[PDB]
Order: structure tokens, then C-alpha cells, then sequence
């Protein structure tokens, strides 16, 4: 009847605010510490958690995330560690989606990964290198195991492809990138009432507030990894600052 | 045609080889290039321009040469060398580059980027950009800049900027990753001149269409010189452009065996190879669903080869399709086998091959022993060895 | 036969240019080579063997490319490049070597010796000897081994012994002296594959006959592409083989100007040059009566050039005769002029020439300014610049 | 008329010996020392002196002679110094011929060099890179200025070329090169009575005596240069031993 993340965005939209969406990669700095960090995010007030699956050739990841995922892989991180992370988040009372490049999902098995993601309490999948054009197996797996499918749109997206991507998405649309972010969010609002998340290299409280004025979600990742590298207390402090940002 | 993919870039229907495994951020320019290729491939102006340059600039056709002094080392079979080594810049890469570079200018793009491993695609790209007045940036892995240094200096002399890539394995796959990131950021002004028959649609089809000329010439030349179609046609396989180029014209001749030879490095049992078909499995990598070397979770495994050109853990999707269909067989050749054949071609025929092409000659020698006396084997001699003279002189103790 | 010398090897009269200024100890083998050549130059089976190798092994014909992006630096004249850079081994030298190596086999010789400066003749000879199963010894000046080291390594991979000559200037003239000494001692079994259009009869005529193909092809090609014979044909001049090769077919075209360009080094006023026609005078040297750089006593003055292939104080006698007749003009081009042209050609047309050839390109640009808008100038692009990349990268501040 | 060197060979043949023919290059180790060395050869019993003209590219000279001619040219030796050496040799009671590569003769002028060589008392010219085929000007100058013309023959020489080279020579034929040397002299004697000098890298009395059995002259070069490098006394001793070798009874 409705998406898995829909009640989270309605609860935010009822409290007159945007959702804070927090990315961390599994296994950085090691697997136990990363899970303890993801639990800390739930406590520090993240509405949704993006659990990153480290990939050997992460085409779209920036330098902070790329080096962290490289380090997680050196440390022996495995795809199953991500599903353990989703379970620990869900028991703690948080809401988790998985962000992954597509080959790890193919290798695991698209149906099997959906099945096991859903059994861990996972709510959906963010797919940076999977366009709807190739998503037939994922569409079927998503419908059967009741998982949201968050595709990405871009400033460069043609009108036709923007429409097709928004139509194929359930839960929210990850609008990735001067006035480009609000213009892209505007073009999604013109064809659909689906929530839009915005990832813009957010570092601070003021930046999260600006984004909350037009986006239903603020996505933070790079800054969270930078914070965890200095320390786990530094992550709590930053996450609390960003929690206040989205309520403005 | 019978061999082309659907409009999404899929070969073989529900096997699903090829396609586009790319971010939405790239789809506007990927769709732009696809449309421009479909328009220009039937434009007589474009084909006339490409033809004029192939003849007068690049030196086509390349000859077909019967290497009779190799015959005793190949079970008395008859080895014919398709001499892509004599093209301008010294390899087959120039064929694809002139096509894509003319296309970049037709689209109004003002900047060209490319990846290179052996430096031959880099040099060809720089060459075409000099010729057409386009800004050029070549991405090259740091281990490749060191072992193919002659080509770095040629690129710089040709006016191309070269960026040494220090991430991952510092070889071809890592150069491709960096050039991809550049294209994502600079898509509106930049054309990505991709040098092998992999990637998202339209690159596998387009690269093969520009390399097809090799096989079309070879098919005519062998019938002229030998009086019949060959018993086999063989080539080395990196990402797959020279192999698919020579194979394509023989696909519908059922008695012509097609064999691709991939790099096995220290040996397939050692975990230091680039033997994608022998040891890899299906997956999505660098824009396509094809074969790649990957671990149990689907992390790309780093390849290794003495040859910078074959040191790539992937392979192009049309090859995956031809392997599935049983039309082409793919076999491993080690560093040692390749270098033995390198030395042999030097001493018997006076031809210094690329170490890439040496893998194909080594495989041809073994296939000659299987097929026997009088068997006619066409080998694509993809490049010359200028760039590898230091490596080979070190290998044979000539210093 | 109209432009040929008499049976003693003289151009322009029984005591004119050329001849045989050799010791009696060489005359038996010189007469043996002369007789063999007179027999084989009129044998269709020999010319068929040479043609078949030229087409299928060496990749002839070489193309003619209109370098339109040079025009504005050549007074809006039209520079057409005859692309000998695209031959097997990377130069015109292979034309002569295939002929002479075929002749060595016909004569029953088992050992071939050669001199080399740039290393392109040395590589070409090694190549032919590997191809034909002949033992090969190359003599090369010590200074040249250091500045053309890529070609030393190639020769060694091809199976040749390379001997570094430490006598005199340690450059081409001194390599020639050592090769001559070898031949004197080993005349019974050894063929001397001489690499330029100089030396005692029969070499100037034989080398020229095997290089004639360049001009024969170019004369057909230019009429096809430009619609008429050129206003000029130009080439660089070491000993004179690539120049005489391209010039010969236009000698009886009275409207076609012929210009040879010689290495002027630091300048003709400095005494560091190889400008034989500008600064030299007639004398007997390396087997022939021709021009050479010499002092008041008749001692050879050591030449200098940035180009190893033009660093030679003599020139072939056919060029001396053509100079005296008023048919060819010969003119100086300095190191700097040549490097400016080397760089321009890389940058504008994406062709990396030999530094030798860049002298011809430099000369064509000046000639273009002299003749003006729409003048058709054919330039012999004698070889490619891969051996010169390190020198050129250093010259242009690119490592 | 008789050749200029005719009387020397007739005189040697009457005393049952070969002529000792000694080579030194002008200007080694310097110009004055080389003139003193050549005078010493006359005093020590050289019948004929070959005055070498140092050349920049001497293809037929061995290592010992080549290093010495390089050293002479570094010293600044000139062609006119060879003419002065011939004068000094003539003044000392000796008999000089010049050995030169052809280009220094062309540059000087063939007629003029023949004139000036004859004026200095020079008796002839040895021409290792001039064959009779190219010797038209030299033959004319040789007849005009009464100079002998010593061409070389080799073991590889064909019957036709050997006969033509002997016919063109006056004074002696230089048989340059083991049984090759007597065989080559034997071939020259079958077509002509001209004296034959033999070069064989001679360095000792014994070798000079071997050659004097069949040859009219014994030519020595490399070993005289090696001797002079050690010193002028060593040259005198060696020349004395070779002068004993050429004599048979
Ligand atoms: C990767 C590069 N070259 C590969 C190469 C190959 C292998 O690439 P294919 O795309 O498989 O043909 C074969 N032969 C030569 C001479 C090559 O240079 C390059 O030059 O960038
Ligand atoms: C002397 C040598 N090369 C001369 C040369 C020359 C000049 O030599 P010619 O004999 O004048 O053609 C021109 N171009 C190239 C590419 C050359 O290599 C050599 O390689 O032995
Ligand atoms: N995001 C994403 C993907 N993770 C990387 C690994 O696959 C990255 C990628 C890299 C390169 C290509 C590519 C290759 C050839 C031509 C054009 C291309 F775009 C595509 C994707
Ligand atoms: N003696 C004598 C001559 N002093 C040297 C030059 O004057 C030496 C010489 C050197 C080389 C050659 C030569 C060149 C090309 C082909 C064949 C050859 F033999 C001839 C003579
Ligand atoms: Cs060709
Ligand atoms: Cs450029
Ligand atoms: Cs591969
Ligand atoms: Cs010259
Ligand atoms: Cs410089």
C-alpha cells in the first residue's frame, strides 16, 4: 500500500522538519567499531541510516569515503558484516537502508540479498550504479521482499529520464550533486510527491538547515566519516549539531 | 546486424551481456554519444573523412605476411601475421581513435580524455587530438608510466597532458576509474575516447565497428594469398578490441576456428594473472555485464601481467557472448610463453612485436602443433615492440 | 639507364664524380658484388622477390599525406609528406636493405656487415638478416650508441652483434671506417650492406636503384591528390639515399625544383656542422670522388649535428653531379631550425619525425615562404622519431 | 728508361740480398724526432725509406701505425713536412719514396705534388687507396716528373687485375698480405720481372730472412714504429738486425 520509509518522512513532515539521513561504511575503522558508531547515530538522532557496503572500485565515492572503504577492505570486511550492521541498527530502534554498488548484489544473488536484507530488518537499497534500465531483477526482488528502491537523479538528468527514475523509485529519490540542488529538487516535485533526499557535501548545522528548507531529507556521509576518524565522541557531537539543523 | 545488441546494449537476449552499469549522472552524455554515433555511422561525409585518414594518415591497409620461418616452430602450419604493428603510432588503437576523435568534433566537444595501460591508446588519442586541435588528457597508472615510459614522452611531445594514477593497482583498471570520474564531472564539454571493446553501450559496439576493418582486410587478403579461408584466426585479448576487430568478419564462416589468448602472468594457479575467462566469472564492472576476476563477495581482483596492455581483470561483453555461444575459445598464455615467442619472432622474421601481440604468437605456435602441417592460421599482430625493448632486453640479459 | 654512370662508376665523364677509390685488396669482392647486381637488377624473379617483400613484409606503398596544418608556417604553401616513417623498422633504410640482403643470399654469402649512425640502417640490416638467416655484425660509433640507444637494443634483440667504434669522432664516418676494415679482412664470406648512396661503385647506383621506389610512388600519388606535378620535392641529405630515392623520378620534369637539406649544426660559421655542399670541396673519401668537409691538407674535418643520421662530412657522388649540373639545390638547416620543425610537426599533425627528417620539414617551411600561396611541395619524411624521443623530450623541457 | 729504384734492386741482387724497405710516419712522435728517426734508418742500413703521410681516416693502417698517425696529427703535422723529411733523407745519402692516401695528393694538386716530391729527391709514390683504374693524372705526372709508381697487389687479386697492376707499376710492386705471400710473389714473377716488395708484419731478423728467399725487398713498418716509441737506440738495434736478415751470403 505504501513505502517502508513513508511513515518516517510523514513523522518529519508532521513535526515540520526534514529527516537526517546518515551514511557510514561497514568495517571502518573495523567491524565492531563501525557498528558501535552506527548505534551512536541512532542515539544522536539520525532518522535513517545508510549502511555502506565497501566496494573495491567505488566510482562515485569521494576521497573521504573511498579511503575509508579501502581501509575497511584491507581489514577484511565482508558483505555479511553489512547485514549484521543492519540487524544491530534495527534492534537499537533505528531505520536502516543499504547503499551498495551493484556487483556485490549480483554475486550474492539479487533475490537472496533482498531476502536477507529484509530479514535483518533492512528497509531498502540505494543503488548508485544501477539505473532503472537494468533494474528488472531488482524491481521484482523489491516488490516481493517489501524494500524501498532509492535511485539517484542528477542535475544533468534529461526530463524523460528524470520522470522514469522518479516513477521507478519507492521511499525517496537521492538527488545527488550553486542553485543546482534546489532546481533538481524542484523538477522532481513537478512530477511526483515522493520524498527527495539531498546530498551536497554537508559539513555543518547551517548547511543542513539550508537544505531542509526545500528537501524532505538531508543526506550526510563524508562529514560523518571525518568525524569518526577523529573519535566516536566527535561523531555524537556533530550528529547532534546536524539534528538541530534539520529542525530549523 | 545478426551480431549487434539491442537498443539497451545487450548481447544474447536474457544472458544480458553488456548494457549500461553507470550512474544516472553519466546517462545524458552516454545517450548523447550513442545518438551521435548512430547519426554519423551512416553519414557519407563522416565515412569519407574516416576513410581518407585511414588511407593517407594511418597507412591502411596493413599487410598480411606469411611468416615461413616460424612454420617449423608451429608443427609446420602456416602462420600469417596481420601487421597492425605497421599502422601510424604502431598499433591497432589508431583505428578506433580516428573514428571516436572525428565523432568528438562532430558533437562539438572541446576536450578529449582517455585511459592507457601500454600507452598505445594514449599515443593514438594524443595523435588524433593534435591532428584535430582538441585538448587532450590521458590517464595512466603509475606502474605503467614507469614500464612504458617511451609512450609517456611521445604523448607529451604530441601535446597531450598526462596524469599518473596512483590508486588501486596503478594499472589500466585504475586509469579507467580516474577517467570515468573526470567524465562524470566534465560531461558537458568532454568526450571519453575509450580504447577497448568494453564499457557501457555504446562503447563495445562502437569500438568493434571501428576495428572491424582489420578482419575485413584479413578475410580478403588470406583468400588472395592462400586461396581459401583460414583454419583459424587468433589474437591476444586485453579488454578485447584487436581480437573482436579481426574476428568479426569470420563469425559467419563456420569452419574458421577463433581463439583468443589471455594473459596468465606467472601462471593461472598463482593468483598473479589476467586470465579472465579461465579463472573469472560473470559480473558488472566498468559499465558492462561481462566476465571479470572477482572474489567471493564480488570485489574486483587485481590482475598481473608482464604486458601492460593485457593487465586488466575484465573483458568486453561481446566476447562473453561469443564464449557462451561456443563460437570463440579463450586460452591462457603465461609471461614465459609470451617472451619465448617474442624472442622467436625477433630471430626468425625480424619483427619486434608488442609483448601483448607476443601472447597471440605464442598461442598460434601451440595451435599449429594441434592443427598440423599445412594448416593456415591468421594471427593479429596488434602492435610493435618499441615500448617493450628495455623489458625484453632485460629479460634476455642483453645489457 | 639515362642517369647512370659508366662501367667504372663515374658520373659526368670518365674521370668525374664517383669511381672506386679503394685498395686492391677489396677489388675482387667489389667486382663480385658489381657482377651480381648487374645480373639481378634485370632478373624479373629477383625484382618479384623484392616486390613481394616490399608489399607484404614492409607494407609498401607508403602514403602521401597533405599536412594542411603546416600551411600557415610555409607561406600558405601545401606541404605533402611522403610517409617513409610508416615503413617496417621506421625508415626508408629498409628499401635498400631488402634489395641488398636478397642479393647477399643470391651470392651465397653467410655473413653481413653494416655501419650505422642513427641506428635505422643497423636495425634494418639486422631485421633482414634475421628474416633471411644471415649472421649480422653492425659497427656503430660510440657517441651514436649513447644517443640512439633504443636502436642498439633493437639490433641486439634481432640477433646482431653491435660493435661500438671508439676511433676518430666516434660517429658515422668512423663506423664506416671500421666496417671497411672488417670487409677487407673477411671478403670471402662477408657481404657489406652499405646504407647510403655513397661509397665506391656499385653502391651509389645500387642504393639509389633500391630507393627509386619512393619517388616512383610519390610522382603517381601527387598527380592524383594535387592534380599536377609538384613545384618542388625536398629531402634531407646525409650520404644521400632518401633524397636520391625520391628525386630520381622527377629529374626529367623540368618544372619540378629539387632541394636537398644538409645538417648545419650550430651554424656553418661555427665549424660545428655537416654542411658538405655549403662548406666542403671536391675530394676522394670513402670510396668515391665527391664533396667532403676537409682542411687545407685534405684531412677530413669531423662533422657535428644533433642528428646522428646527418652527422657525416661527405655526400654521395650522384648528388655532387646533380649539384654541378644545376639540377638540385643543396642548402643548410641548423639544429635549432630542425628542432623547431620537429616540434611543429608533433604539435600540428601528430607525427613524430626523425630528427633527420625534421631538417627536410624545416627546409620545406622556408621554401614554402619563398614560393608562396598554393605551391605544392612534396617532402620526404624519411623516418619516425621514436629513437629521438629522449633527445626531443629533453630539448623541449618535458623530462 | 730504367726506373728510379732500379739501381738499388740491381745492387742488392748482385750482393745476394733483398732491399730493406723501412716505413716511418712523418710527425711521430713530433716532426723533428721523426726526421731524426728517418735519418737513423739511413745510417743503420735501410736501402729505401717509405715516408708515411699521416691521414685522418687511414683504412689500411694497422693499430700501431694508426695510433702513431693520430698522434702526429694532434702534433700539427702537415703534408709539406713529408716533403721536408724527404729532403733530409736525400741530404743524408738515403733514398725516399712517399706512402700516402690519395686525397692529400688531390688537395695539394697531383702534378704539383709530383713536381715538388721529385724536387726534394723523392723517387716515387706508394698509393694504397689508388688503383690503376683511377690513376690517369698520376700516370701522367709520374712520367713527366720521373717518379716510380708502386701499386699494391693482394692474394685475392684476379689474374686480370694482377697483370694490369704490375703493368701499371714502375720501381716495385707491393705484395701486401702462411704460404699466401710466396704464392702471391710467384704469381707476379710469372707475368713480369719487376721487383716485388713484401709486407707481412715483420718484427725480427728471422722473418726478414724467410721473405728474402723469394722476395726482392722486405717491407717493415709496424715494428719500426713500436721500436721508435721505446726509443731511437731501440730503432737502431732493430734496423741492424733486419739489415742482417735480408742478407743471405
Ligand atoms: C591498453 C592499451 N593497449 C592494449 C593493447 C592490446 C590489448 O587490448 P585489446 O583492446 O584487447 O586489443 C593488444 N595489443 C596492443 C599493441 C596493445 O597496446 C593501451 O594502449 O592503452
Ligand atoms: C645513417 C643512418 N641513417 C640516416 C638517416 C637519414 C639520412 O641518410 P640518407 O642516406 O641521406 O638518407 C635520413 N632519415 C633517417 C630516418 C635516417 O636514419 C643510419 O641509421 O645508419
Ligand atoms: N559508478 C560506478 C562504477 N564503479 C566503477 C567500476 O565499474 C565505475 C565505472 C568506471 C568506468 C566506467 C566506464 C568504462 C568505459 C567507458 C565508459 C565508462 F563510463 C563505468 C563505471
Ligand atoms: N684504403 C682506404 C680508404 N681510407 C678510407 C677513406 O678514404 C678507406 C675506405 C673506407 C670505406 C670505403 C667504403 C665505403 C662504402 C662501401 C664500401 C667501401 F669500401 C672505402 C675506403
Ligand atoms: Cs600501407
Ligand atoms: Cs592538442
Ligand atoms: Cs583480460
Ligand atoms: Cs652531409
Ligand atoms: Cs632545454
Amino acid at each position: 500500500e505504501a513505502s517502508r520509509l513513508g511513515p518516517v518522512f510523514d513523522s518529519c513532515r508532521a513535526n515540520n522538519r526534514a529527516a537526517l539521513i546518515g551514511y557510514l561504511p561497514t568495517g571502518y575503522p573495523d567491524v565492531p567499531a563501525s557498528v558501535a558508531a552506527m548505534t551512536a547515530l541512532v542515539e544522536s538522532g539520525c532518522d535513517i541510516i545508510e549502511v555502506g557496503v565497501p566496494y573495491s572500485d567505488p566510482g562515485m565515492d569521494g576521497p573521504t569515503i573511498a579511503r575509508a572503504t579501502e581501509a575497511a577492505l584491507r581489514g577484511g570486511v565482508r558483505v555479511r558484516d553489512t547485514l549484521a550492521a543492519v540487524e544491530a541498527i534495527s534492534i537499537a530502534g533505528g531505520r536502516a537502508v543499504v547503499m551498495t554498488y551493484w556487483n556485490p548484489v549480483l554475486r550474492y544473488g539479487v533475490d537472496a540479498f533482498a531476502r536477507d536484507l529484509a530479514a535483518a530488518g533492512g528497509l531498502g537499497l540505494i543503488t548508485p550504479d544501477l539505473i532503472p534500465d537494468e533494474a528488472q531483477q531488482w524491481l521484482a526482488a523489491s516488490e516481493e521482499h517489501r524494500l524501498d528502491r532509492i535511485f539517484l537523479v542528477a542535475p544533468s538528468s534529461t526530463p524523460e529520464r528524470l520522470a522514469a527514475t522518479v516513477e521507478a523509485s519507492r521511499g525517496f529519490v537521492y538527488a545527488a550533486s550553486s542553485q543546482a540542488a534546489p532546481e533538481l529538487v524542484g523538477r522532481v516535485k513537478a512530477v511526483s510527491d515522493i520524498p527527495v533526499g539531498v546530498g551536497l557535501g554537508v559539513r555543518s548545522r547551517a548547511q543542513a538547515a539550508q537544505i531542509a528548507q526545500y528537501a524532505d531529507g538531508v543526506i550526510v556521509g563524508s562529514a560523518l566519516v571525518t568525524a569518526l576518524t577523529e573519535g566516536l565522541p566527535r561523531l555524537r557531537a556533530l550528529t547532534g549539531e546536524l539534528a538541530a539543523g534539520v529542525r530549523l | 546486424t545478426s551480431h549487434d545488441p539491442d537498443s539497451g546494449g545487450h548481447f544474447g537476449g536474457p544472458s544480458g551481456w553488456g548494457g549500461r552499469y553507470v550512474p544516472e549522472a553519466l546517462m545524458a552524455v552516454i545517450e548523447e554519444v550513442t545518438a551521435a554515433y548512430q547519426k554519423e555511422r551512416v553519414s557519407q561525409d563522416f565515412l569519407d573523412d574516416l576513410d581518407r585518414l585511414q588511407a593517407n594518415y594511418a597507412g591502411r591497409p596493413s599487410p598480411l605476411y606469411e611468416a615461413t620461418r616460424l612454420s617449423q616452430h608451429a608443427g609446420s602450419a602456416r602462420i600469417f601475421l596481420k601487421r597492425e604493428d605497421l599502422n601510424h603510432t604502431g598499433s591497432h588503437k589508431i583505428n578506433n581513435v580516428l573514428g571516436q576523435a572525428l565523432l568528438a568534433r562532430r558533437m562539438g566537444k572541446t576536450r578529449v580524455i582517455a585511459e592507457t595501460g601500454a600507452g598505445q591508446h594514449g599515443v593514438a588519442t594524443a595523435t588524433a587530438c593534435a591532428l584535430l586541435g582538441l585538448d587532450c588528457v590521458i590517464y595512466m597508472g603509475g606502474i605503467d608510466t614507469a614500464r612504458q615510459a617511451l609512450n609517456v614522452a611521445r604523448m607529451r611531445l604530441l601535446g597531450a597532458e598526462v596524469v599518473a594514477v596512483q590508486t588501486g593497482s596503478k594499472t589500466l583498471k585504475d586509469a579507467i576509474n580516474e577517467a570515468f570520474r573526470d567524465w562524470v564531472a566534465n560531461a558537458d564539454n568532454t568526450y571519453y575516447c575509450f580504447g577497448t571493446a568494453a564499457g557501457p553501450h555504446p562503447f563495445p559496439t562502437m569500438v568493434r565497428d571501428f576495428q572491424r576493418i582489420i578482419g575485413m582486410e584479413a578475410r580478403v587478403q588470406i583468400q588472395g594469398q592462400a586461396g581459401r579461408l583460414p583454419d583459424a584466426v587468433v589474437a591476444c585479448v586485453g579488454g578485447g578490441s584487436n581480437a573482436i576487430g579481426i574476428f568479426h568478419a569470420f563469425l559467419d564462416d563456420p569452419g574458421v576456428r577463433l581463439v583468443g589468448f589471455e594473459a596468465a602472468g606467472d601462471g593461472v594457479e598463482t593468483g598473479r594473472h589476467a586470465a579472465t575467462f579461465t579463472a573469472g566469472s560473470p559480473g558488472a564492472f566498468h559499465g558492462s555485464f561481462s566476465y571479470l576476476l572477482q572474489d567471493e563477495d564480488g570485489q574486483t581482483i587485481e590482475s598481473h601481467s608482464i604486458s601492460a596492455g593485457l593487465d586488466y581483470p575484465g573483458v568486453g561483453p561481446e566476447h562473453a557472448w561469443l564464449k557462451e555461444a561456443g563460437r570463440v575459445d579463450y586460452r591462457p598464455i603465461t609471461d614465459s610463453e609470451a617472451m619465448d615467442a617474442f624472442g622467436l619472432l625477433c630471430r626468425m622474421e625480424g619483427i619486434i612485436p608488442a609483448i601483448e601481440s607476443a601472447h597471440a604468437v605464442a598461442g598460434a605456435l601451440k595451435l599449429g602443433v594441434e592443427l598440423g602441417r599445412g594448416a593456415v592460421i591468421v594471427v593479429n599482430l596488434s602492435g610493435r615492440g618499441d615500448k617493450d625493448v628495455e623489458t625484453a632486453a632485460k629479460w634476455f640479459g642483453l645489457l
